[PDB]
RNA sequence: GAGGACCGAACCGACUAAUGUUGAAAAAUUAGCGGAUGACUUGUGGCUGGGGGUGAAAGGCCAAUCAAACCGGGAGAUAG
RNA sequence: CAGGUGGUCAGGUAGAGAAUACCAAGGCGCUUGAGAGAACUCGGGUGAAGGAACUAGGCAAAAUGGUGCCGUAACUUCGG
RNA sequence: UUCCUUGUCGGGUAAGUUCCGACCUGCACGAAUGGCGUAAUGAUGGCCAGGCUGUCUCCACCCGAGACUCAGUGAAAUUG
RNA sequence: GAUGUCGGCUCAUCACAUCCUGGGGCUGAAGUAGGUCCCAAGGGUAUGGCUGUUCGCCAUUUAAAGUGGUACGCGAGCUGGGUUUAGAACGUCGUGAGACAGUUCGGUCCCUAUCUGCCGUGGGCGCUGGAGAACUGAGGGGGGCUGCUCCUAGUACGAGAGGACCGGAGUGGACGCAUCACUGGUGUUCGGGUUGUCAUGCCAAUGGCACUGCCCGGUAGCUAAAUGCGGAAGAGAUAAGUGCUGAAAGCAUCUAAGCACGAAACUUGCCCCGAGAUGAGUUCUCCCUGACCCUUUAAGGGUCCUGAAGGAACGUUGAAGACGACGACGUUGAUAGGCCGGGUGUGUAAGCGCAGCGAUGCGUUGAGCUAACCGGUACUAAUGAACCGUGAGGCUUAACCU
């Protein structure tokens, strides 16, 4: 349940540490973005020598939320923080090469198979 | 909305309601019949009758628990020594609400509420 | 096709063996007994009138009792009509069971929604609340403007205002039939249906696809 | 009512083990990835239990790869294959929600030692 | 907000057409004392359904 | 043990908001706010009088009254 | 008539305290009540995820809050 | 204090008619109707950040006082 | 002898000179994508940064971010930033008092709704004997949005790059309705922890007050962020448009006679209201089958007898509700309370024993308590009555029976 102005942690090694969602993509008046949704972000804090720098405007896919995901049997999977993975602004491919922390199977799609294959744990 | 909710507010806050019904329950078991408004009388049933059910099993735990609900040892004594044995065989319904006229000062619907076994032999004590 | 009159028992869930929880509404559908058949000749339209449930003989009036005695059925808790489609034939006194929905896939459930009483415009029409602070004076949940200046000089009919909400007839369409339990007079539909627990429901096959 | 409880008791599992809040359990769930279906384990602390018959549930919390994860299971769902208690904890409360604010040595739970 | 014209005595009487009181339909008669009383209420002397329930 | 020193009650004040606006009140209440040993505050009594007083100065205040108080008189001013 | 009105008296427990909380001595329940438990208004409590995106403006609210010890920058009129 | 004007450049922001730094083209700064600096101070003006939050996305529930019903009393502005 | 004046907020409504979606003609239209014009108003039609701003610029979206009217819609609905009093200052003008759509800081937004209107909800009477139900549907309202992916097909088209129509499937956004099984929120009526203090003689145990004292959990109910469903298909008549046959006019010609297509618009189809539809409809069932007098002799008045069906009232009440209303029930009774059992929540009561110098710990013990929940149970309260409502229901004509 991510909206604009929401700060997210970064679950990859692209160099960013804190990003802020500036737009929930995919529909007019769209309010929230859950796990698996693409968002437009700006980088609020980065490491000194990463692949990205503070101020860039990219896209990201949400991989962990405190609100959590709902499974078809009614189960919930909540996380302690919101996290995303930075994507190329036009190619929608992950920028980093590693993934930290677990992800969910909502990402199990040919578009994010690169993320599923790199994740340390899929829930 | 009020769906399935129980308990009347009686235009009081929670602490006032609790104190009032505590006093009114003590007065009921002391005199075995009192006169009050019909709404107050109907809510008093859900307070005093659980005390009588509690008083059927004499024990220091029940006595203390009854004391916590009434805060009057004279009331607790009568509950466990008189009203307990008197209702040992009755399964609930220890009170009786008899509607009467309207209060002169504010036209409030009044009602008597009494213990059911307040017979002609109650004059002994 | 005709429908049936049941009672909302409540909501539960059905676990599918492949690990899916289906929220279902349990509808008790006892035998619906046909009490009157209307035809084009005598009434100008084809329909059946059914009753269901039971009723204490001391609560039925002589006009109602004579209506049930005319049909030869026991008095139920009410009467409902169903327009007959071309080809459906029913006789008075005939009983209709829940197994009529054996092959029906989707149904429309009609009931009386729960009553909210007098509801404000925020609850009834999803109006936006005005500012809670920033100087707002006694105007937090009020509807705001209700018209234009002198040119119309009136409030248009159908304006959304506060008033009675709920406690009205509501139909939910195209609900999947999860299970038809004939021997227990049960009908499990996926989803939620209008009304409180114990209210009467009218279940008809889906008029749409 | 008698009707609904009759429909629910015929779906409930009959061998769900007894566990309390504070015990560490290992839940094995069914993960379907197409034509396969394997068992994925999920071990952690039971921080809440909802007793509602068929609608009963319990939420397990674990620290996975530095990230805290809570998962609410529907105990009578066929997705949950089995439940095994690893160690029994000794807590005073029924809902261990305060464990969300603690970590490392602060999130330790005494063993019940029964 | 206030009236722009004085309402008439006719309009005033129409509004009060619903203000009429409803007298009690009929009083019950006690089986023992034969007194009249409001139904489901005790009598003036403390009788109800043929029983002296209060001795006052 | 100095201070137009600091924090903060009484006390004096009146910065913000809400309420109230045919008010509980012709200026308040509630929650916060400033000063709080001083150019402080307060009681009692006194003095300054209307083109006059007084004013750390706002044309402020001078009995709910002020770019000239109130009361009586000129006076039935005058009113294209 | 929720305003204003100088001085004197100053118990207990906790507390730095005449703050504050609960009590003593003592005095009161504020001169309409009774029900109900809609919208809406007022005064409050709590709130998933987000956290100023509100708005003229963080208005309001939330938050901070004590004692001891450690530690404390630019700048400085050497006191801060 | 600058009309043209949201001047231009730089900083801050994903985006800054405000803010900070500079430029000088000062419509119409300027030296006791003082010029330029200035630590401390401010219920002073502008701007930023952390924290914090029902300010908001988007409202939900709850506790009280009214509103509503019954009994008693009983106004007001306004009105061809 | 006052029509409150910008912008914002809330809430709108209409126009079409259409921003998107729909239908077309032409193209300097290969395809994709456009350009332009015609038809079309059903629905839809951003969030932010800056500024009082409308606007605009910018950032990032979207199928699209339409243009206008409505006292530049909307202050007896909100706001008060701007403008637009009194204070003060700058620049400027003036000898000066002062002045400046120049600038700057500060600066009281009242009204209990009579009428119309509107949203709800009742009372009366009517509908021609009365009553209880079930309907018909004249008419009215609601609803009508759209993305992306996949298949068709890397096909048609194209040098290549690229890349379809038509048709089908899935899955979203926004919006609406319903619901509470799930996930949660709330839960001052449930349980527990704890600070200060006062009290119950004291210990122990409890209670009061301190915002519910502060907190931690939490039942029912309500509820969204939760999860179900919805927008259609089809039909009729058409718009622009495309035609067939075909003369006037030996040809030609979509038109004059005739015939066929043709869109989210129209009329239906879907949902809701609906016989005060006074044009007051239909169907089924139920109830009433006494006398007598007067008079101006009639749709007359009166007395006695009679009081039905049913209704209302009263009571117990409800997931119904401001009040009315509506629903259930009233001993031939589960309507409410209580009670019994269960469930749920809280988390191992009190007392006692043991260990310890003690705080405390352990055992009895998943104990005790447990609201609104579930299943039972006449223990209490829903009374015999009384009340209202009558006694076969006008005239004319027609078809039928006598
Ligand atoms: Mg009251
Ligand atoms: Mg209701
Ligand atoms: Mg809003
Ligand atoms: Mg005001
Ligand atoms: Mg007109
Ligand atoms: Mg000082
Ligand atoms: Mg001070
Ligand atoms: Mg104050
Ligand atoms: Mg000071
Ligand atoms: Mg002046
Ligand atoms: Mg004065
Ligand atoms: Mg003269
Ligand atoms: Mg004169
Ligand atoms: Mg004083
Ligand atoms: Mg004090
Ligand atoms: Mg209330
Ligand atoms: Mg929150
Ligand atoms: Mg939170
Ligand atoms: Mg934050
Ligand atoms: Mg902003
Ligand atoms: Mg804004
Ligand atoms: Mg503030
Ligand atoms: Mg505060
Ligand atoms: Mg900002
Ligand atoms: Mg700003
Ligand atoms: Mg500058
Ligand atoms: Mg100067
Ligand atoms: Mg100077
Ligand atoms: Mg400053
Ligand atoms: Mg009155
Ligand atoms: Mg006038
Ligand atoms: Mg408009
Ligand atoms: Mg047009
Ligand atoms: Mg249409
Ligand atoms: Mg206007
Ligand atoms: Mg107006
Ligand atoms: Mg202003
Ligand atoms: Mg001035
Ligand atoms: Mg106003
Ligand atoms: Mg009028
Ligand atoms: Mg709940
Ligand atoms: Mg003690
Ligand atoms: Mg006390
Ligand atoms: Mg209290
Ligand atoms: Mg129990």
């Amino acid at each position: 349940m991510i909206q604009e102005q929401t700060m997210l942690n970064v679950a990859d090694n692209s160099g960013a540490r804190r990003v802020m969602c500036i737009k929930v993509l995919g529909g007019s008046h769209r309010r929230y973005a859950g796990v698996g949704d693409i968002i437009k972000i700006t980088i609020k804090e980065a490491i000194p020598r990463g692949k990205v720098k503070k101020g860039d405007v990219l896209k990201a896919v949400v991989v962990r939320t405190k609100k959590g995901v709902r499974r078809p049997d009614g189960s919930v999977i909540r996380f302690d923080g919101n996290a995303c993975v930075l994507l190329n602004n036009n190619s929608e491919q992950p920028i980093g090469t590693r993934i930290f922390g677990p992800v969910t199977r909502e990402l199990r799609s040919e578009k994010f198979m690169k993320i599923i294959s790199l994740a340390p744990e899929v829930l | 909305m009020r769906h399935r909710k129980s308990g009347r507010q009686l235009n009081r806050n929670s602490s006032h309601r609790q104190a009032m019904f505590r006093n009114m329950a003590g007065s009921l078991v002391r005199h075995e019949i009192i006169k009050t408004t019909l709404p107050k009388a109907k809510e008093l049933r859900r307070v005093v009758e659980p005390l009588i059910t509690l008083a059927k099993t004499d024990s220091v735990a029940n006595r203390r628990l009854a004391f916590a609900r009434t805060r009057d040892n004279e009331i607790v004594a009568k509950l466990f020594n008189e009203l307990g044995p008197r209702f040992a065989s009755r399964a609930g319904g220890y009170t009786r609400i008899l509607k009467c006229g309207f209060r002169a000062g504010d036209n409030a619907p009044m009602a008597y509420i009494e213990l059911v076994d307040r017979s002609e032999k109650a004059e002994a004590a | 096709m005709i429908g049936l009159v049941g009672k909302k028992v409540g909501m539960t869930r059905i676990f599918t063996e492949d690990g899916v929880s289906i929220p279902v509404t349990v509808i008790e559908v006892e035998a619906n007994r046909v009490t009157q058949v209307k035809d084009l000749a005598n009434d100008g339209y084809r329909a059946i009138q059914v009753t269901t449930g039971a009723k204490k003989a001391n609560r039925v009036t002589k006009p109602e009792a004579g209506h049930f005695a005319k049909a030869g059925v026991e008095a139920g808790r009410g009467l409902w009509e169903f327009r007959l489609a071309e080809g459906e034939e029913f006789t008075v006194g005939q009983s209709i069971s829940v197994e009529l929905f054996a092959d029906v896939k989707k149904v429309d459930v009609t009931g009386t929604s729960k009553g909210k009483g007098f509801a404000g415009t925020v609850k009834r029409w999803n109006f936006r609340t005005q500012d809670a602070t920033h100087g707002n004076s006694l105007s937090h949940r009020v509807p705001g403007s209700i018209g234009q200046n002198q040119t119309p000089g009136k409030v248009f009919k159908g304006k959304k205002m506060a008033g009675q909400m709920g406690n009205e007839r509501v139909t939910v369409q195209s609900l999947d039939v999860v299970r038809v339990d004939a021997e227990r007079n049960l009908l499990l539909v996926k989803g939620a249906v209008p009304g409180a627990t114990g209210s009467d429901l009218i279940v008809k096959p889906a008029v749409k696809a | 009512s008698n009707i609904i409880k009759q429909l629910e008791q015929e779906q409930m599992k009959q061998d769900v083990p007894s566990f309390r809040p504070g015990d560490t359990v290992e839940v094995k769930v069914w993960v379907v990835e197409g034509s396969k279906k394997r068992l994925q384990a999920f071990e952690g602390v039971v921080i809440a239990i909802r007793n509602r018959g068929l609608h009963s549930a319990f939420t397990v919390r674990k620290i996975s790869n530095g990230e805290g994860v809570e998962r609410v299971f529907q105990t009578h769902s066929p997705v949950v294959d089995s439940i095994s208690v690893k160690r029994r904890g000794a807590v005073r409360k029924a809902k261990l929600y305060y464990l969300r604010e603690r970590t490392g040595k602060a999130a330790r739970i005494k063993e019940r030692l029964n | 907000a206030v009236q722009q014209n004085k309402p008439t005595r006719s309009k005033r009487g129409m509004r009060r057409s619903h203000d009429a009181l409803t007298a009690v339909t009929s009083l019950s008669v006690d089986k023992t004392s034969g007194e009249k009383h409001l139904r489901h209420h005790i009598t003036a002397d403390g009788y109800y359904r043929g029983r002296k329930v209060i001795a006052k």
